[PDB]
RNA sequence: AAGGUAAGUAU
């Protein structure tokens, strides 16, 4: 990831990049972000 | 030059001609009454059978569909 | 191709593989599995004389309130009026004279080179690092 | 060590002595402004100073 | 009094409101320019304003009312837009750990 | 039951037409701001290519707009219009389109600014185009002021700018205040000013970011001054001595939401020079007393602190509080 | 008397005040009537009817109303019950609760004809024999209080 | 829904006939009448 | 009464020529016969005045090639190009435009004229800041008399005696004057309470809005 | 608006959706003289020569070719659907309908993102793309 | 009421 930080990429190709530490973000946190006292409604179970 | 020539000569237009530019003028400026025109009808409006069937896109209605525009030729 | 006559007894959505999407119920008309066309205008009709309550009181006002505003924001047409009539003292040889619009800025400025940005250098990491360290005395 | 208004940091400084010769430096972080493109909140103070 | 060392003014401080609006403009662009943004950065860049300001002003802070209600409010623009960034439907309960 | 239904007479117009659309064989389902602009264009494109005589010259109707396009860019970049081969009554008509267009124009990024600055609730990209829109209008103005300055000449009158002078004069002479010197070639404090001033040039780039070309020559620049300190301080004073003459400095604006706050880019080069003589003059005026005490800020007391002493000054006045004999 | 019901009364003073103070006169109009204009038609037949039947008759028109709006695009994985509560048959994916949104109007709809369809059934209960007329006055009060 | 909501029995009333407009194909079906009362006699009813 | 201290002072007599212009999107025969059914026929109404209000050209809106920013100006006797039967201004409405063309009639003994600015643009109200170039001595309207009424007329020579200038944007402006000393023919300036001695030359260089001439 | 192609029926529209094998077909469907619709074609104008080596853009009047009405929902007042090799292209735009824009876009950085992630998947041969930018909310502050 | 549709081949 860091190593693109220089390669040429396009505006969205770039703008997509930025978001990847919040993918990290997310997982970090996940065993409580992704709960349902705090997310009110239906589950979905990955399909595998 | 030549390969300068050649994408040149195989470059699509990506704008209306002139005609067509003309006839989408004149016919956006026949439903904009309110900036063309003299008397101001709504803003969609023309002023101042048959209808034509078509497909909802469901793989069970393609027969009748179709039949259907055939059937509509005169 | 463009300025092309549709072929007699075509279907848009066949002959390309289309398929439509629902995103709810509440769009679209109601999917469908000579005395209809003589019903539906009985209840527009109705509707129509239900509307004939006050559409003359309220067609009329509006036909005030878009003369009151046109006479203070005059439509943007009437605006170019007189100028569009001198147009016609502009003869066809004059017409083909018009020039093509060019564009100034040379090629650095139009298309530049990529802007290839690169990273700080070291001796940023390491005089940020200087920083912090305190005499003793 | 961290109680006076120039903290007492400062004067154990390693570069003490090129800041000695800092005369105005006040001034210009405020003036920074309009030669830098970012806001600083911290516009009113100089951490090495 | 310097030279009676008695007791003889007293001093109320208070934030402007230019300085307030002005702090409420910096949190509205760290708002509005983090689409394509990490979290992380929004939270840094929230967190150098807000000790800038309290670090600025030090006392003017709690008498200005106003000033109070405006960083928590801030402070949940900064949250709901990360939780807005996280999911678009919003939490009910969120933690704040 | 009264009141459930008052609430059914108002609520069954709703229900009606709703249902009467969607059980129907036929179903039916930010643009004020980009509303004048496209329906001016779209009118004036209409009239002219009507009173053209298309029918042999269809393919000037694309042109027709580009010249629509470049009289409005050079009436945003405030410079010259006038083409050569444009018929008199077209270019009249493109003229007034350009008129009401920058009428329009002028009136959206006011409204837009305004309502920015009260509170309103706006997208980033309204707000990147307000900010264009109201910096071609400042430097629109300014480049009026300044033509009214060169073509008026000095607004100071000889004896005020005499007045002012000999005020000055008579201070100095006061305070006996001798001249800063040109900074000597075997000067004891040449090269720490030096350092000092790429410091500075170089805290803009203390926080690590992604350096462009102009960042990256900037830098390049500095380290080589730092690597050859006694070069570069020959250019400096080569600099001070013959250099009259600079390249241009380009403008930004800051949104601060209340108002632009003017931010200049000069060339690098021309940049360690200032820096320098910032400094050294700085320093010169603090070594002698240039600057009274009540100059702020005096890098010895934060505005804080200078409202601190300011308030223990007021209070520290002789009976300053005191209203017995009217005194205020 | 407690807080409560003198909140009331200066809540109804209120909405009284604006009701008497945001109140323009009716505007002219041609006088179109409807349930005369449908009786012109040959679509409407008149006649005299029980108010429980007419009741009855309307809760199970709007049933069918409701029902004929929910198999709009041939989808039967939504079933309306009649006490007009809308239910999946199923555990439906997430792709057919997707392509099962109805917008505010209809649930709004469905809702009033719930209430009604409470109503007629109070006043179907008070003819059978199950309550009282004292009952069915308090049990329309509650439904209308509730 | 509106029509028969306003005519609805009152409490001292058993059976409450009203005319009724009912579409021919049973599509639907409106109570035709307006509740008309005398508004002394309706409010003494109340009281009662 | 009809003659009043204001009607023989002020008031004068002018012509107004009304024709009535077709619509532009209207065929070409048509036009032609809409023309002769009389309804865009000229109409000549006479009128009485108490001023002249004269239009001023629209600002460069460019800068100039050679000298970027020059002020525009306009001689007077172009902006008078008005009231003749030569020249036209179509006058713009919303409904139809129309083609009225003035004559004078008869000149008062003391004519003011009225420059027009704070013009009411489609969003806002600008000042048209146009230098009207105009001389301060000795001027001749002979030419903008019809000739049935230049031999009633024997003077048709003006001096400016009355100036009024705006300063500023039409937001917030000042009302300068500057008044000619019939006595003595000097020139004096007077805002407000401020008075100065302006020299006759640097009148004509301002933004002139209502000036008011004597015939003698 | 009045200077990108229109497809006038249909068929045309049908042609130029196969027509293309390399290029993603962007079709705005609506009307000329809806507000939505001129901001949408304006910006669509602007980026219109710069995407020309991977995409083509068309205009279809709806009222005039309400052939396509029923199976895409074409009911809003603006519609910017995608089309590579003869195939609807999604977007997970996080508005919850993927299968087409319905709505102006003022930046025009915004759309040419768009075509491009499009262009993208569609190439890779996805059915579906992410959008770089989520619209679930108009970042308005 | 939503902003919670993996997409792709195969019949």
């Amino acid at each position: 990831e860091e190593s693109m930080k220089w390669k040429k990429l396009t505006n969205a190709q770039r703008s997509g990049l930025n978001q990847i530490p919040n993918r990290r973000f997310t997982l970090w946190w996940s065993p409580t972000i992704n709960r349902a006292n705090v997310y009110v409604g239906f589950q979905v179970q990955l399909d595998l | 030059r030549d390969r300068s020539i050649r994408e040149k000569q195989s470059d699509d237009e990506v704008y209306a001609p002139g005609l067509d530019i003309e006839s989408s003028l004149k016919q956006l400026a026949e439903r904009r009454t309110d900036i063309f025109g003299v008397e101001e009808t709504a803003i969609g409006k023309k002023i101042g059978p048959e209808e034509k069937v078509t497909w909802d896109g469901h793989s069970g209605s393609m027969a009748r569909t179709q039949q259907a525009a055939q059937a509509n030729i005169t | 191709f463009l300025g092309m006559p549709a072929p007699l007894g075509y279907v848009p959505g066949l002959g390309r593989g289309a398929t439509g999407f629902t995103t709810r119920s509440d769009i679209g008309p109601a999917r469908d599995a000579k005395d209809d066309e003589e019903a539906d205008a009985i209840y527009a009709a109705l509707d129509k004389r239900m509307d004939e309550r006050r559409k003359e009181r309220r067609e009329q006002r509006e036909k005030e309130e878009i003369e009151k505003y046109r006479m203070e924001r005059p439509k943007i047409q009437q605006q170019f009026s007189d100028l569009k009539r001198k147009l016609a003292e502009v003869t066809e040889e004059e017409w083909l004279s018009i020039p093509e619009v060019g564009d100034a800025r040379n090629k650095r400025q139009r298309n530049p080179r990529y802007e290839k940005l690169t990273p700080v250098p070291d001796s940023f990491f390491a005089k940020h690092l200087q920083t912090g360290e305190n005499h003793t005395s | 060590w961290d109680r006076g208004i120039p903290r007492i940091n400062t004067l154990f400084q390693k570069d003490r002595h090129t800041l000695a010769y800092d005369k105005g430096w006040r001034v210009r972080t405020d003036f920074k402004q309009y030669q830098v493109l970012k806001q600083n909140p911290f516009w009113w103070t100089h951490q090495r100073h | 009094n310097e030279v009676t060392k008695e007791r003889t003014a007293q001093c109320f401080l208070r934030v402007d409101d230019e300085s307030m609006q002005r702090f409420h403009n910096r949190v509205r662009q760290i708002l509005m320019a983090s689409g394509s943004t990490t979290f992380t950065k929004i939270v840094n860049k929230w967190n150098t304003a807000l000790i800038g300001l309290m670090t600025y002003f030090r006392e003017a802070v709690v008498n200005t009312q106003e000033l109070l209600d405006l960083l928590v409010k801030c402070e949940n623009k900064i949250q709901t837009r990360i939780k807005i960034g996280l999911n678009s439907k919003m939490p009910s309960r969120f933690p704040p750990v | 039951w009264r009141v459930w239904l008052f609430f059914m007479r108002g609520i069954t117009p709703l229900l009606e037409r709703w249902l009467g659309n969607l059980l129907a064989r036929q179903f039916e389902g930010q643009r004020v701001e980009s509303h004048f602009d496209l329906e001016l264009r779209a009118a004036v494109m209409h009239d002219i290519l009507d009173m053209m005589p298309e029918g042999i010259k269809q393919n000037k109707a694309r042109t027709i707009l580009q010249h629509l396009s470049e009289a409005w860019r050079c009436w945003k970049a405030n410079i010259p219009w006038k083409v050569p081969g444009l018929p008199t009554p077209i270019e009249n008509m493109i003229l007034r389109y350009v008129k009401a267009k920058a009428d329009w124009w002028t009136n959206t990024a006011h409204y837009n600014r305004e309502r920015i600055r009260r509170g309103a609730t706006v997208d980033k990209t309204v707000c990147k185009k307000n900010l264009g829109r109201l910096t071609r209008l400042y430097l629109k103005a300014e480049q009026e002021r300044q033509h009214n300055y060169l073509k008026d000449g000095p607004y100071i009158t000889a004896e005020e700018a005499v007045a002012v002078y000999t005020t000055t004069v008579h201070w100095l002479e006061s305070r006996r205040f001798s001249p800063i010197p040109f900074p000597p070639l075997s000067y004891k404090h040449d090269t720490k000013l030096l350092i000092l001033a790429l410091e500075r040039l170089k805290e803009a780039y203390s926080v690590k970011s992604r350096l462009n070309q102009s960042q990256r020559e900037e830098l390049g620049l500095i380290e080589q001054a730092y690597d050859n300190p006694h070069e570069a301080l020959s250019r400096i004073k080569r600099h001070l001595l013959t250099q009259r003459a600079f390249k241009e400095v380009g403008i930004e604006f800051m949104d601060l939401y209340s108002h632009l706050v003017p931010v200049y880019d000069v060339e690098p080069l021309e940049k360690i020079t200032d820096a320098y003589l910032d400094q050294y003059l700085w320093y010169e005026a603090d070594k002698r007393r240039l600057f009274p005490p009540w100059i702020k800020p005096a890098d010895t007391e934060p505005p804080p602190l200078l409202v601190y002493k300011w308030c223990q000054g007021i209070n520290n006045l002789q009976d300053v509080w005191e209203t017995s004999e009217g005194e205020c | 008397q407690p807080v409560k019901v003198r909140v009331s009364y200066q809540k109804l003073l209120k909405y009284y005040v604006l009701n008497a103070l945001k109140h323009r006169p009716p505007k002219a109009q041609k006088k179109r009537y409807l349930f005369r204009s449908f009786k012109a038609t040959k679509f409407f037949q008149s006649t005299k009817l029980d108010w429980v039947e007419v009741g009855l008759q309307v809760c199970r028109q709007g049933y069918n109303m409701l029902n004929l709006l929910i198999h709009r695009k041939n989808l039967n994985y939504l079933h309306l019950d009649y006490n007009f509560n809308l239910k999946p048959v199923k555990t439906l994916t997430t792709k057919e609760r997707k392509k099962s949104r109805f917008g505010n109007a209809f649930h709004l709809c469905r809702e009033v004809l719930r209430l009604t369809k409470l109503v007629v059934d109070s006043h179907v209960q008070y003819r059978l024999g199950n309550v009282d007329a004292f009952q069915l006055a308090d049990g329309l009060q509650y439904i209308f209080a509730h | 829904v509106l029509k028969l909501l306003e005519n609805m029995p009152m409490p001292w009333e058993q059976i409450r006939d009203v005319p009724v407009l009912y579409h021919i194909t049973g599509a639907i079906s409106f109570v035709n009448e307006i509740p008309w009362v005398i508004e002394p006699v309706y409010i003494s009813q109340w009281g009662s | 009464k009809k003659k009043t201290i204001v009607t023989d002072v002020f008031q004068g007599s002018m012509r107004i020529f009304t024709k009535k212009l077709p619509h532009p999107d209207l065929p070409a025969e048509e036009k032609e016969q809409l023309l002769h059914n009389d309804e865009y026929q000229e109409t000549m109404v006479e009128s009485t005045f108490m001023y002249l209000t004269l239009d001023l050209p629209t600002a460069p809106l460019y800068k100039d090639e050679k000298e970027q920013l020059i002020i525009p100006q306009v001689p007077l006797f172009n902006i008078l190009a008005k009231f003749n039967g030569i020249t036209e201004k179509e006058y713009k409405t919303y409904k139809e435009n129309f083609l009225k063309r003035f004559q004078l009639t008869k000149l008062p003994p003391y004519l003011i004229f009225c420059i027009k600015r704070f013009t009411k643009n489609n969003f806002f109200v600008e000042k048209n800041p146009t230098i009207v170039n105009f001389p301060i001595t000795n001027v001749d309207l002979r030419e903008y008399l019809s000739e049935e009424v230049q031999a009633v007329h024997k003077n048709t020579t003006y001096d400016l005696i009355a100036n009024i200038v705006h300063d500023g944007k039409p937001s917030e402006g000042s009302y300068r004057i500057h008044v000619l000393h019939h006595g003595t023919g000097k020139w004096y300036e007077l805002q407000d309470l401020q008075v100065t001695d302006i020299l006759p030359q640097m009148i004509t260089l301002s933004e002139a809005y209502i000036q008011i001439w004597k015939r003698r | 608006s009045y200077m990108l192609p229109h497809l006038h029926n249909g068929w045309q529209v049908d042609q130029a959706i196969l027509s293309e094998e390399d290029r993603v077909v962007v079709i705005r469907f609506g009307h000329d003289w809806d507000p939505t619709c001129m901001k949408m074609d304006e910006v669509l104008y602007s980026i219109a020569e710069k995407v020309k080596n991977f995409a083509v853009i068309y205009l279809v009047d709806i009222t005039e070719v309400p052939d396509f009405n029923k199976m895409y929902e074409l009911y809003d007042p603006c519609t910017v659907m995608f089309f590579f090799r003869n195939k609807h292209i999604m977007i997970d735009l996080g508005t919850g309908n993927n299968n087409k824009i319905n709505w102006a876009m003022e930046d025009k950085q915004e759309m040419v993102d768009i075509i491009e992630t499009v262009y993208r998947g569609a190439r890779k041969g996805r059915g579906l793309v992410v959008s770089p930018k989520d619209y679930s909310t108009k970042y308005r502050y």
